[PDB]
C-alpha cells in the first residue's frame, strides 16, 4: 500500500493458518471442506491471493 | 415389541482486503454491498456446493472471546454457539478452545508473525556527500 | 513347588523422521526407531495414553490409485483396507485421500522451496581491471 | 554435508502434512485435539529446532 | 579505497533472488523431479509465470 | 586516503534484521507489539528462551 514505505523481512516464526468457520455437528461441513480443499487444489486462492 | 419404526447466514467483519464496502455502497442492495477476498470465496463456496447465502456483518467488532466469569463466548463464536449465524467465512485464527465449541475445515491460507521494519532507501546526495 | 492352574502405528524410513539407530540389530521392540516422528508419537501417547506400535509399511509407497484396480496402496491401503489402524508420517493431505480417510489439521506447513548451491569464489578475471 | 548449497526465495505454494486417521474413527478428534495443544505449546517448533 | 572496501567484505551475493528470476533470465538452468505433484502443480497451473 | 577507506568499509557492514536472533543481538533499534491478542500471549506464554 502506499507511500510503499515498508518491507516484510525474515521468515515465519509460528504455524499459523485460517481456515473456514462451521458448527460443532453440522451435516454441510465435510462438503465445505471438499470445495476448500479443491479449491486448493485448483490453485484458485493463489489466484486470488494475487 | 421392536422399536419406533420411521419412515444462508454467512457473517464476517469489515477487514482489509478480506471484506470492503463499495464506492457506491448506498446505491445497491443485498449481498452486492461488499466486496474483497473473503466475498469472492464464498461465491466461489456458492459456485462448489450450489446453495444461496446472505452476507451478514457481526454487530458487536469482537473476534471471538469467552469470558473467566461469564463463560459466554462473543461475536462470530457467539453466534455460532448459540444460533445467531448458521455459517461464518471470516480470517479467524482456529485455536485449541475453538475446536472444542465449533468445527473447523482444513486451513486454506498459511501464516505467521512477521517483522516490520522502516525499510531504509539509499537516498545518497550528490555535492554534499562529497565532504563527508 | 507351587503348581498353578489356568495400536499399529505406522511409517516409512524418512529423515530426520524416521532415521535409523546405531545398534538396530542389537535392540527390540519401538526402541530401535528414533526421529522426529518417533517423538510425535510419543507426544500423541502421552497427551492420549494409549500403547503404541511402531510398524514398517511393506511396499515403500506413500499412496496411490489406479485407474483400472481402484486399489489404494502404501499406508493409504493399510488404513482403508484396515491392515494398520493410525498412520503418523509425511503423507500429503489431498482431495484424493480425504474421499477415503480423514486428515488432522496440518502440524507442519510447508511449500515448493528452490534449490542451489552455495556462491564459491568464482575467478572475476579481465573484468578486474575495470571492476 | 558439506555444507555446499542454500535455500532462498518464499514457498510457492501452501502445502502441509498432518495426521491421518480412517474415516468414522472415534480417535480423530482427540488426536487432533492433541494436535492443536502441540501446536499452541511451541513443542512442535521446539522439535523443529 | 573502493578497492580496499572490495577486498575487505568480500561478502558476494547469490544471483537468484525471486522466484520470477527463473522467468528472467534462462542461462542458468532449472528442474523438477520427473513423477509427482510437483510436475501436476507446475502442469495445472493458471499463472502465467 | 584511509578515512575514505575506513568510511567504504563502514558502507559494507552488517545486513539488516532477518531473523529473531537478529533482534536479539542488538539493543539500539526497539520494537514491540500489540497491546493486546494472542500474538502478546504467545510471547507470555513462551517457552524459547
Ligand atoms: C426439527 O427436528 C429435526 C430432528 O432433529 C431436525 O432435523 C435434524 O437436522 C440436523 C441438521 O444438521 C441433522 O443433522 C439431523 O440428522 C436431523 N434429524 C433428523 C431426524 O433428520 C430439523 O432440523 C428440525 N427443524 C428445524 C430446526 O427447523
Ligand atoms: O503423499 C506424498 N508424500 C510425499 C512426502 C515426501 C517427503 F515427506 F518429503 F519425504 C516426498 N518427498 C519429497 C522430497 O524428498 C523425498 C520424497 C514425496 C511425497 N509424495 C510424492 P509428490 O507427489 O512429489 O509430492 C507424495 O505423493
Ligand atoms: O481471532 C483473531 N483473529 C484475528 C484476525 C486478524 C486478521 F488477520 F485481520 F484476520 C487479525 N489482524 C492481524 C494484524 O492486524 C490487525 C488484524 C487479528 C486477529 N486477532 C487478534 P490477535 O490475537 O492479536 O491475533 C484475533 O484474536
Amino acid at each position: 500500500r502506499k507511500p510503499c514505505d515498508t518491507m516484510k523481512v525474515g521468515g515465519n516464526l509460528d504455524s499459523k493458518g485460517y481456515g473456514v468457520a462451521t458448527p460443532k455437528g453440522s451435516a454441510l461441513g465435510t462438503p465445505v471442506n471438499l470445495a476448500v480443499l479443491k479449491l486448493s487444489e485448483q490453485g484458485i486462492l493463489d489466484k486470488l491471493k494475487n | 415389541y421392536e422399536r419406533f419404526v420411521p419412515f444462508i447466514v454467512v457473517t464476517t467483519i469489515l477487514e482489509s482486503p478480506y471484506v470492503m464496502y463499495k464506492k457506491n455502497h448506498e446505491q445497491l442492495e443485498g449481498n452486492e454491498r461488499y466486496e474483497g477476498y473473503c466475498v469472492d470465496l464464498a461465491y466461489e463456496i456458492a459456485k462448489h456446493v450450489r446453495i444461496k447465502y446472505k452476507l451478514s456483518i457481526v454487530g458487536d467488532g469482537k473476534y471471538g472471546a469467552r469470558d473467566p466469569e461469564t463463560k459466554i463466548w462473543n461475536g462470530m463464536v457467539g453466534e455460532l454457539v448459540y444460533g445467531r449465524a448458521d455459517i461464518a467465512v471470516a480470517p479467524l485464527t482456529i485455536t485449541l478452545v475453538r475446536e472444542e465449541v465449533i468445527d473447523f475445515s482444513k486451513p486454506f491460507m498459511s501464516l505467521g508473525i512477521s517483522i516490520m521494519i522502516k525499510k531504509p532507501q539509499k537516498s545518497k546526495p550528490g555535492v554534499f556527500s562529497f565532504l563527508d | 513347588k507351587m503348581v498353578v492352574t489356568l495400536v499399529v502405528v505406522t511409517t516409512i524410513l524418512e529423515s530426520p523422521y524416521v532415521m535409523m539407530k546405531k545398534n538396530h540389530e542389537m535392540l527390540e521392540g519401538n526402541e530401535r526407531y528414533e526421529g522426529y516422528c518417533v517423538d510425535l508419537a510419543a507426544e500423541i501417547a502421552k497427551h492420549c495414553g494409549f500403547k503404541y506400535k511402531l510398524t514398517i509399511v511393506g511396499d515403500g509407497k506413500y499412496g496411490a490409485r489406479d485407474a483400472d484396480t481402484k486399489i489404494w496402496n502404501g499406508m493409504v491401503g493399510e488404513l482403508v483396507y484396515g491392515k494398520a489402524d493410525i498412520a503418523i508420517a509425511p503423507l500429503t493431505i489431498t482431495l484424493v485421500r480425504e474421499e477415503v480417510i480423514d486428515f488432522s489439521k496440518p502440524f507442519m506447513s510447508l511449500g515448493i522451496s528452490i534449490m542451489i548451491k552455495k556462491p564459491q569464489k568464482s575467478k572475476p578475471g579481465v573484468f578486474s581491471f575495470l571492476d | 554435508k558439506p555444507c555446499d548449497t542454500m535455500k532462498v526465495g518464499g514457498n510457492l505454494d501452501s502445502k502441509g502434512y498432518g495426521i491421518a486417521t480412517p474415516k468414522g474413527s472415534s480417535l480423530g478428534a482427540a488426536v487432533n485435539l492433541a494436535v492443536l495443544k502441540l501446536a499452541e505449546q511451541g513443542a512442535l517448533d521446539k522439535l523443529k529446532n | 579505497a573502493n578497492l580496499a572496501a572490495f577486498l575487505t567484505v568480500e561478502r558476494m551475493v547469490s544471483p537468484i533472488e525471486s522466484a520470477e528470476d527463473l522467468s528472467k533470465q534462462t542461462e542458468i538452468a532449472y528442474g523438477t523431479l520427473d513423477s509427482g505433484s510437483t510436475k501436476e502443480f507446475f502442469r495445472r497451473s493458471k499463472i502465467a509465470v | 586516503t584511509a578515512n575514505l577507506a575506513a568510511f567504504l568499509t563502514v558502507e559494507r557492514m552488517v545486513s539488516p534484521i532477518e531473523s529473531a536472533e537478529d533482534l536479539a543481538k542488538q539493543t539500539e533499534i526497539a520494537y514491540g507489539t500489540l497491546d493486546s491478542g494472542s500474538t502478546k500471549e504467545f510471547f507470555r506464554r513462551s517457552k524459547i528462551a
